[PDB]
RNA sequence: UUCUUAGAGGGACAAGUGGCGUUCAGCCACCCGAGAUUGAGCAAUAACAGGUCUGUGAUGCCCUUAGAUGUCCGGGGCUGCACGCGCGCUACACUGACUGGCUCAGCGUGUCCUACGCCGGCAGGCGCGGGUAACCCGUUGAACCCCAUUCGUGAUGGGGAUCGGGGAUUGCAAUUAUUCCCCAUGAACGAGGAAUUCCCAGUAAGUGCGGGUCAUAAGCUUGCGUUGAUUAAGUCCCUGCCCUUUGUA
């Protein structure tokens, strides 16, 4: 069964949320910048932006 | 032509005191069928003189607590009152309401100039629209007060009062507290 | 009270004496070239413009404005 | 309307002084363990017009009230209106009058007075007994 | 052959639909005189007795009320009516019939036509009401 | 000798609050007669007061 | 002639009198002790409350149809006087409600809809359109 | 004061009524019950009975307020 | 073929706007059958919660508001035709459902 | 597509007219108009030894660290009452209570919101449906108010505190009574001394409804409509604020 609008665009909020929290406290040492997440029900992908990316790889 | 409660006449009425001629609204042009307006007569300086004075008085009925906004209640005491008045005195009741008003508004007021918990007031002259408003307020005062605690309705209680002040009967409240206002400004001058 | 803020004032001036030529006494004709004129921010602020542009072009016939 | 030829001013029924001038629904309320409800019921139950004033009640009438008052089981009112409904100990459905409501009320008192009960101490010592604050309200 | 216009009042709500016929006047199915603040029914034969019956003649308005309270109501409807006539006097008459009209309308009280553009005002935190604040105790 | 004033200028407004307001007034009984008063409540030019000690000053 | 033409107050009063005077409408047995709601301090004073209270069922139904109890409990609701504590809206008794519209499908005057709720029968839409009437012509 | 106001009519106020109400200025529940040392119930039930007999007219009815008057 | 509807829902007003033009003058111009954007109330979703986070001030308040714009466009078209005109229509802030009678 | 939703774009600028203004910035009035000041959010520089380590896996020192200040399980307490203060709710009635009839909302929430049918006076008990929601609850038949009835100045059919019995719903568990219903009991309170708060128009106030807490759940706050005023268009007198002169130990 499916959740209602109100509470996916929270969902999405909160996945948002703790992705970016997750990823400042994992990607500080290598200047992580933001994030961008662009969804497709075939397959969701993540794109960091960080300062030396040689690294973060 | 337009009556008052489609049953009253505002041709036959009559002002006496010309002071007051352009500050008592009821004439040719503000004739209307019920008090209820529902203006915006309180928005700006000088605008409630063009308010109906039968509006003015309704609107100065629904005053205590527990009547604050229940005008539709007082349109049908102010209705009484004027069937009550036509009853007893015979003639139209908005010449009774005019004669209260223009027998009930104080002439002369007293004003504060010096410290406070000493009393020191000088005797002052009351504008035309400050005279209307002390007249409707105290009547209404005086009819929400005579019939507070006592059989007698508050529709028979306000036409009594307006009976007595219109014909500047002792017994009216706002006749006593007009008279005592004046003596104060005659006891300071 | 409504006085006009130096970003007008400064706006409107150098719009008279740019396309004076193109002004007139109309509010609205103003109104209208002021839009093609001028990159403007918001309508509020071109409408405020426009307006204090009138008032010049009023003035302008009467004396030699400073 | 009418002027009535003998107005009973004063009734005395179950050791009580009912004022006839108050109108009958009304006028038996002044009888403890009868309240604005159980009243109207016991009346509309004997067939009595409730418009009449309770001084101008017939004999026959008031004591028709009575006994319909005493026992209410027998003239087909309901079981959740009676004031005793589960007595702790004879375990019946009653309504209990002035007299009788007063003596119950001490009887139960000293019944919880007797097993120490919370409720019980709570009542002895003058204190409230349906859990509310008594600090900053109930002075005296 | 017909025209429909509303008139609004708070939130009140009144589309009267205006057509040709015996002067019929309904609002939700019902008479002018059986709606329920009796009070006030002078309110909504002010437009009627204003122009007079003989400009309903050929006129049947059929008027529908929504949203708002009872006065709001009164005030949507004897406005809606008006406006409905006024419309109708303009689309399949004269112009000159409608400004005899819109003159005496205006001219007794200006809400006939024009909506009382006022709405309940937003209530803030700190107070109970939109503008009263909570008392403030010193001590 | 109750005699009536027309309101011709609001001189100001005065009292300790500003709760009163100075005005010059010309007489009814007769034509050019000024004299200045303060009165209690809201005024403007036409309003005619009711003067009941017509000789005081302001 | 119809129910929305007439005065709904007198309306219900000559509805009652023909539901009493029928002498077919099922009454309980506890009309004389029971209240009508949760929030009603007394019992009502009218020894005939049921016929009034049947006839203003009839009416509402009249007037829209697909009303279960739960509406009719919603309709007979009123504001429940809570002591000290600030009053609030109760509802009414779903017992009165449903006996009622047990007693009026007695008379086949109302039936069930095949949407779940209750609708007037052209039976009912006769007597309720035939009491319009003779109110009327009772002016 | 305490105001021990009659819940019935006695011979002395009843007789009292039967002339001298009939003719009032105003008529209503109120001022009969004040002048006549009447109950308000007793004072609002004797004016529906004269009207019933047709002594006294019915001027405007209403819950709070129902105004009588003398005729002719 | 039959009754295909496309739900576009989203937080952004411009973007939507945007995407479902797009999808319409994209559906246009193969000469189908389209039924405009029905736009539905918009959601608002209020969260009034204390600035402070101790509880010493003058009782001051936040007012979140988060709001949700939702768009139907209903297409009379080939699923072959509707899959590709779905497929070809992404955009990073629009959640875009289709569903099929 | 008028009403309903809501995207784009229009519309108001002291623009037009008359006065007043070193004819300058601008001010007051008036016409035409839906409107000629709508309500908010955001808010500098420089500081409080302001509050919060009991929001945090934000945190330095220190105190304890295995009969612990860790963690968990049973109880009890946080509510304990000769008293004094601070927000409030219900009232003191007749412009009012009670009984019946009539007729209108808006914000917004529902994986728990609930229609419909049956049984019980009522709280509620069963059965079977719709809704992950402009779709079902719901045309959100709300309350004051409106129209009839009874009451009659009586601590009264105002007021419902305190107390006795019962009967239900949560929950593992209800006693110091969780809420809820029924019958009974019927206190102070007759408008409040010195003192003192809040407020300018859809405002004050009356009046309900939804959200947050929420297994159970509003006398609280945070929103929404509904009915809808009196008085003012001013002043620096009180209490403070901003700028400029001075005076200072």
């Amino acid at each position: 069964v499916q959740i209602s609008k109100k509470r996916k665009f929270v969902a999405d909020g909160i996945f948002k949320a703790e992705l970016n929290e997750f990823l400042t406290r994992e990607l500080a040492e290598d200047g992580y910048s933001g994030v961008e997440v662009r969804v497709t029900p075939t397959r969701t992908e993540i794109i960091i932006l960080a300062t030396r990316t040689q690294n973060v790889l | 032509d337009i009556k008052l409660f489609g049953k009253w006449s505002t041709d036959d009425v009559q002002i006496n005191d010309i002071s007051l001629q352009d500050y008592i609204a009821v004439k040719e042009k503000y004739a209307k069928y019920l008090p209820h307006s529902a203006g915006r007569y309180a928005a700006k300086r000088f605008r409630k003189a063009q308010c109906p004075i039968v509006e003015r008085l309704t609107n100065s009925m629904m005053m205590h607590g527990r009547n604050n906004g229940k005008k539709l209640m007082t349109v049908r005491i102010v209705k009484h009152a004027f069937e009550i008045i036509h009853l007893l005195t015979g003639e139209n009741p908005l010449q009774v309401l005019v004669n209260a008003i223009i027998n009930s508004g104080p002439r002369e007021d007293s004003t504060r100039i010096g410290r406070a918990g000493t009393v020191r007031r000088q005797a002052v002259d009351v504008s035309p629209l400050r005279r209307v408003n002390q007249a409707i307020w105290l009547l209404c005062t005086g009819a929400r007060e005579a019939a507070f605690r006592n059989i007698k309705t508050i529709a028979e209680c306000l036409a009594d009062e307006l009976i007595n002040a219109a014909k500047g009967s002792s017994n009216s409240y706002a006749i006593k507290k007009k008279d005592e206002l004046e003596r104060v400004a005659k006891s300071n001058r | 009270g409504r006085v006009r803020t130096k970003t007008v004032k400064k706006a409107a001036r150098v719009i008279i004496e740019k396309y004076y030529t193109r002004l007139g006494n109309d509010f609205h004709t103003n109104k209208r070239v002021c839009e093609e004129i001028a990159i403007i921010p918001s309508k509020k602020l071109r409408n405020k413009i426009a307006g204090y542009v009138t008032h010049l072009m009023k003035r302008i016939q009467r004396g030699p404005v400073r | 309307l009418v002027i009535p030829e003998k107005f009973q001013h004063i009734l005395r029924v179950l050791n009580t002084n009912i004022d006839g001038r108050r109108k009958i629904a009304f006028a038996i309320t002044a009888i403890k363990g009868v309240g604005r409800r159980y009243a109207h019921v016991v009346l509309r139950k004997a067939d009595i017009d409730l418009t009449k004033r309770a001084g101008e009640l017939t004999e026959d009438e008031v004591e028709r009230v009575i006994t319909i008052m005493q026992n209410p089981r027998q003239y087909k009112i309901p079981d959740w209106f009676l004031n005793r409904q589960k007595d702790v100990k004879d375990g019946k459905y009653s309504q209990v009058l002035a007299n009788g409501l007063d003596n119950k009320l001490r009887e139960d008192l000293e019944r919880l007075k007797k097993i120490r009960a919370h409720r019980g101490l709570r009542h002895f010592w003058g204190l409230r007994v349906r859990g509310q604050h008594t600090k900053t309200t109930g002075r005296r | 052959q017909s025209v429909q216009v509303f008139g609004r009042k708070k939130t009140a709500t009144a589309v009267a639909h205006c057509k040709r016929g015996n002067g019929l006047i309904k609002v939700n199915g019902r008479p002018l005189e059986m709606i329920e603040p009796r009070t006030l029914q002078y309110k909504l034969l002010e437009p009627v007795l204003l122009l007079g019956k003989e400009r309903f003649a050929g006129v049947d308005i059929r008027v529908r009320v929504k949203g708002g309270g009872h006065v709001a109501q009164i005030y949507a409807i004897r406005q809606s009516i008006s406006k409905a006539l006024v419309a109708y006097y303009q689309k399949y008459v004269d112009e000159a019939s409608k400004k005899e009209i819109k003159d005496i309308l205006i001219q007794y009280d200006r809400t006939l036509l024009v909506a009382d553009p006022r709405r309940c005002e937003s209530k803030k935190f700190g107070g109970p009401g939109a503008r009263a604040r909570y008392q403030k105790s010193y001590r | 000798p109750i005699k009536l004033a027309r309101v011709t200028k609001v001189l100001g407004r005065t009292g300790s609050q500003g709760q009163c307001t100075q005005v010059r007034v010309e007489f009814m009984d007769d034509t050019s007669r000024s004299i200045i008063r303060n009165v209690k409540g809201p005024v403007r030019e036409g309003d005619v007061l009711t003067l009941l000690e017509s000789e005081r000053e302001a | 002639v119809t129910v929305k033409d007439v005065n709904q107050q007198e309306f219900v009063r000559a509805l009652a009198a023909f539901l009493k005077k029928s002498g077919k409408l099922k009454v309980p047995e506890w009309v004389d002790t029971v209240k009508l709601a949760k929030h009603k301090e007394l019992a009502p004073y009218d020894e005939n409350w049921f016929y009034t209270r049947a006839a203003s069922t009839a009416r509402h139904l009249y007037l829209r149809g697909g009303a279960g109890v739960g509406s009719m409990t919603k309709i007979y609701g009123g504001r429940q006087r809570n002591g000290v504590m600030p009053s609030h809206f109760s509802r009414g008794s779903k017992s009165v409600a449903r006996r009622v519209l047990q007693a009026l499908e007695g008379l086949k005057m109302v039936e069930k809809d095949q949407d779940g709720g209750r609708k007037l029968t052209p039976q009912g839409q006769r007597d309720l359109d035939r009491i319009a009437g003779q109110v009327a012509a009772a002016n | 004061d305490k105001l021990n106001n009659l819940v019935l009519f006695d011979k002395a106020t009843y007789d009292k009524l039967c002339k001298e109400v009939p003719n009032y200025k105003l008529i209503t529940p109120a001022v009969v019950s004040e002048r006549l040392k009447i109950r308000g119930s007793l004072a609002r039930a004797a004016l529906q009975e004269l009207l019933s007999k047709g002594l006294i007219k019915l001027v405007s009815k209403h819950r709070a307020q129902v105004i009588y008057t003398r005729n002719t | 073929i039959h009754r295909i509807r496309i739900t576009l829902t989203s937080r952004n007003v411009k973007s939507l706007e945007k995407v479902c033009a797009d999808l319409i003058r994209g559906a246009k111009e193969k000469n189908l059958k389209v039924k405009g954007p029905v736009r539905m109330p918009t959601k608002t979703l209020r969260i009034t919660t204390r600035k402070t986070p101790c509880g010493e001030g003058s009782k001051t308040w936040d007012r979140f508001q988060m709001r949700i714009h939702k768009r139907l466009i209903d297409l009379h078209s080939p699923s072959e035709i509707v899959k590709q005109i779905t497929s070809i229509s992404i955009e990073p802030g629009v959640e875009v459902e289709v569903t099929i009678a």
